[PDB]
């Protein structure tokens, strides 16, 4: 699962068969990750009208 | 041929002559103005599919177009109800009109409901309805004909029998040739006038509505307002039937041929290249109506306007309640509209005058108190500005401002005292 | 009904204000869900004749509430960012 | 329910963005509705084949959105113009236009600010309390048939007297609010009583 | 997802001072204000 972004600690609590999580539109908000069992948030790098 | 935009008229202008009216015409004319349109919705999963279960599984990986051109036609079809709300319920109390039809001479049998008639509606209203001629659905509209003939009645009985009390308040009842005379002088024009002259303005009143159902009966193109809405709404319908006639480059446009003739593999992509152009078809068809329900929204909230300005009060707009000085307005129900009778004044054989500004006496410039100085080529009277009606100039009609050396103009005459 | 068959509402003789739009006429409230024509107004026979008036003895200052929308969110869309990220 | 017109306006503008933001989960056709999952599973010959299903998706969805805000917009601006016509008409004038101002006669308008709108406070004079007369057109007096200059001939049911329009006040009838024109012969249901000269 | 909510020019305490600017040239000076001084 490719893409960019900010990964912080996250308070999602997964069930053990679930890997990731989506929003709304279906992007890959939270993820666990594979080495050690922890959820993580992902935030978009932060964009801004110039 | 190059077009003309009307008859030359050179005006006799000079800087001391005037021209007062001896006479006038009650002249009603007609205004025509659409409220609703047929509240029209679409079932777009029968539209794009029918009753084919592969195409409505192809047509879930679109999303929610479905849903927001259902949404935008129930929004379409809630604000045609609004606007035919907010035309025709301006009154909470039915009023009725008395049964003995005693106006000073005044005829309204052509614009009250006919007793004899099962629709209750006028001879002018029924002659107005005479006049108009996979997945779609028609819905009613929420008042039915009847409920909005009794509306304009209400209006009619009320603007008849209260004036314009019934429109801010309780309805205050008044004889129609007072509720007249106040009109007469909304505009301007001595109660006097139309005490006087009550006969002849009730004869050209039930002229003028006489020759207003004449002429509704007699031009073909007298509604053609409505029923160009009429018309847009049935040929936007019938071009959205017919688009389902289209294969938009697949190999048919019938969905079971498509579904008989192939594999799924293939008959998906023919599926799908139908689906996106009935699709593209519903929208544009959406896109349109929407447009158009703004315009017709815009005529209602003009219509609504004209309905509590016009009939529910005399208004000094010019030109907003009819050709010439606005004396009052009757409502008619029309099909998705309303028909205005505005009864107005027109000053007509009008009389040259010289006139001056000022009178000159004992040193003293004196002013009309509200009319106009005129004279008839020897003697100098004062008469009001709409109507020719000659007075002797007294203290009482004239007020005294500065002395003669500054107003340019001033004449030499007496002024009698009472 | 004119707008079609009406299944789990009671009709009823009497006219109420409009509560929740059926069409032809026909309005539906809760009281149970009834079925009904809708009231135009109350009525009210002017008592017309022509040498009387009604002349007002008295007055009230009212004070009516209009709310009138004046502009929308301002939303802007990145088009590239919304097709494509 | 008092605001709803303003709750409205705002119920439509932020469903229509969750509706442009549900779009994104629409896969158009093509065999994910995810761009990352299409550009790291297929080679660009195809891969170009399903983000070309998905960008006409989405581009049918944004001119969609756009469409509808352009509607909403128009319909904004009208109700725009009609506020600021009020904000002319009766808060820094008095209108004679009916129902313009509120219901009744209107006498003065107060502006307040609402968020995304206006809110008029109406001040009107109501008519209350009426009471019949009996009217007459014109008093006879001296051969000379007499008109009220402002106000309107009443009795109640003895005297004749001569009062304003919208407010029962009754004064005498007199030569200074009354005018003279013609004689008693024209008028239809002329009456006769006094009319008293200072 | 490239959704953005711009600001408006006139903030609600602005919009809130014209309504009260309005308010006091009605109520101190009618309708005059609305025509001149
Ligand atoms: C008032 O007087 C003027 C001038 O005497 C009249 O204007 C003339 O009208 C005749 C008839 O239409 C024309 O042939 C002349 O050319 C006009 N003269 C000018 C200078 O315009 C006018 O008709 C008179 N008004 C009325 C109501 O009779
Ligand atoms: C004012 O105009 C009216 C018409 O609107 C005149 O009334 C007509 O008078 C003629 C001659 O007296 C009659 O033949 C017609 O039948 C009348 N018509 C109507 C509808 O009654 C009236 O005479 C005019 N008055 C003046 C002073 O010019
Ligand atoms: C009011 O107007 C109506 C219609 O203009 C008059 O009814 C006409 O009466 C005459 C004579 O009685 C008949 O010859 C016509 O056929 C009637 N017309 C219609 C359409 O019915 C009516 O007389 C007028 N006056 C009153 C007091 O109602
Ligand atoms: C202008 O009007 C006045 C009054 O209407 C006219 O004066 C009258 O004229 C008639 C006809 O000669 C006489 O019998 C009266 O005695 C006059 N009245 C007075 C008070 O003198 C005057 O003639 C008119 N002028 C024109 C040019 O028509
Ligand atoms: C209107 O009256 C005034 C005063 O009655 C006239 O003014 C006089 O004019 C004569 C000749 O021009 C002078 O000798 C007097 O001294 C003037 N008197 C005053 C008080 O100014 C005026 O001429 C008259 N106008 C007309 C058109 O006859
Ligand atoms: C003015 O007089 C009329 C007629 O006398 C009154 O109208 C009547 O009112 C009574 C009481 O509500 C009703 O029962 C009658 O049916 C009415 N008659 C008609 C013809 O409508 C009216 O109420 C009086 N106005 C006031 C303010 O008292
Ligand atoms: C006009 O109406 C007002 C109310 O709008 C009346 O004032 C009331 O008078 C009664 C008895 O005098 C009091 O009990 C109330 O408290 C008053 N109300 C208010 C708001 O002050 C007034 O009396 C009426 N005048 C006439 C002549 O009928
Ligand atoms: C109509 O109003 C007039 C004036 O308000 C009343 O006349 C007065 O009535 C009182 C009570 O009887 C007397 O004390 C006065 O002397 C009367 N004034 C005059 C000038 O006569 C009259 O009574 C009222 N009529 C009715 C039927 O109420
Ligand atoms: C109003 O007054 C007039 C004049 O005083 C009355 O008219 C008189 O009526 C009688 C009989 O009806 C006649 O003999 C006279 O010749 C009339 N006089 C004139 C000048 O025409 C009239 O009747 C009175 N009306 C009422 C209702 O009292
Ligand atoms: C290796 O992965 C397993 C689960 O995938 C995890 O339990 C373990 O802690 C990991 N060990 C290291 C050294 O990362
Ligand atoms: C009107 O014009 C004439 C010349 O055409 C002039 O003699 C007269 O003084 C003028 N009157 C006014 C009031 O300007
Ligand atoms: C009013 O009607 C009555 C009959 O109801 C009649 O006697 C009277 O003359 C009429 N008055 C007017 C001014 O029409």
């Amino acid at each position: 699962l490719t893409g960019t972004g900010v990964l912080t600690e996250s308070n999602k609590k997964f069930l053990p068969f679930q890997q990731f999580g989506r929003d709304i539109a279906d992007t890959t908000d939270a993820v666990r990750d594979p080495q050690t069992l922890e959820i993580l948030d992902i935030t978009p790098c932060s964009f801004g009208g110039v | 041929y190059t077009m003309s935009l009307g008859a030359e008229n050179s005006v006799a202008y000079s800087n001391n002559s005037i021209a007062i009216p001896t006479n006038f015409t009650i002249s009603v004319t007609t205004e025509i103005l659409p409220v609703s349109m047929t509240k029209t919705s679409v079932d777009c999963t029968m539209y794009i599919c029918g009753d084919s279960t592969e195409c409505s599984n192809l047509l879930l990986q679109y999303g929610s177009f479905c849903t927001q051109l259902n949404r935008a036609l129930t929004g379409i079809a809630v604000e045609q109800d609004k606007n035919t709300q907010e035309v025709f319920a301006q009154v909470k109390q039915i009023y009725k009109t008395p049964p003995i039809k005693d106006f000073g001479g005044f005829n309204f049998s052509q614009i009250l409901p006919d007793p004899s008639k099962p629709s209750k509606r006028s001879p002018i209203e029924d002659l107005l309805f005479n006049k108009v001629t996979n997945g779609l659905t028609v819905l009613p509209p929420l008042l039915t004909d009847e409920m909005i003939a009794q509306y304009t009645s209400a209006l009619l009985a009320g603007t008849i029998t209260s004036g314009w009390t019934f429109g801010a308040g309780p309805a205050l009842q008044i004889p129609f040739p007072m509720q007249m005379a106040y009109r007469f002088n909304g505009i301007g024009v001595t109660q006097n006038v139309l005490y006087e002259n009550q006969k002849l303005i009730a004869n050209q009143f039930n002229s003028a509505i006489g020759k207003i159902q004449d002429s509704l009966s007699s031009t073909p193109s007298a509604l053609g307002k409505l029923q160009d809405v009429v018309n847009q709404n049935a040929q936007a319908l019938n071009t959205l039937v017919k688009q389902l006639s289209s294969n938009f480059g697949a190999i048919s446009s019938v969905l079971n041929d498509i579904l008989s003739r192939l594999d799924p593999p293939e008959a998906e992509v023919q599926i799908d290249r139908l689906i996106t152009g009935r699709l593209q078809s519903l929208q544009t068809y959406v896109t349109q109506q929407l447009i158009r329900a703004a315009e017709i929204r815009a005529s209602a909230n003009l219509a609504a306007t004209k309905m509590s300005e016009c009939v529910l009060g005399q208004s000094k707009r010019v030109d907003f309640c009819g050709k010439g000085y606005h004396l009052m307005s009757f409502p008619q129900s029309a099909p998705h509209g309303v028909v205005f009778l505005h009864v107005t004044y027109v000053p007509a054989q009008e009389k040259n005058f010289t006139t001056a500004p000022a009178i000159c006496h004992d040193g003293k410039a004196h002013f009309p108190r509200e009319g106009v100085f005129v004279s008839n080529g020897t003697h100098w009277f004062v008469t009001q500005r709409n109507f020719y009606e000659p007075q002797i100039i007294t203290t009482d009609n004239t007020f005294v401002s500065g002395n003669c050396d500054v107003v340019i103009g001033i004449v030499n005459n007496t002024v009698y005292d009472p | 009904t004119r707008a079609g068959c009406l299944i789990g509402a009671e009709h009823v003789n009497n006219s109420y204000e409009c509560d929740i739009p059926i069409g032809a006429g026909i309005c539906a409230s809760y009281q149970s869900i009834i079925a009904y024509t809708m009231s135009l107004g109350a009525e009210n026979s002017v008592a017309y004749s022509n040498n009387s008036i009604a002349i007002p003895t008295n007055f009230t200052i009212s004070v009516t509430t209009e709310i009138l929308p004046v502009s929308m969110t301002k939303t802007s869309v990145d088009c590239t960012m919304y097709i494509c990220g």
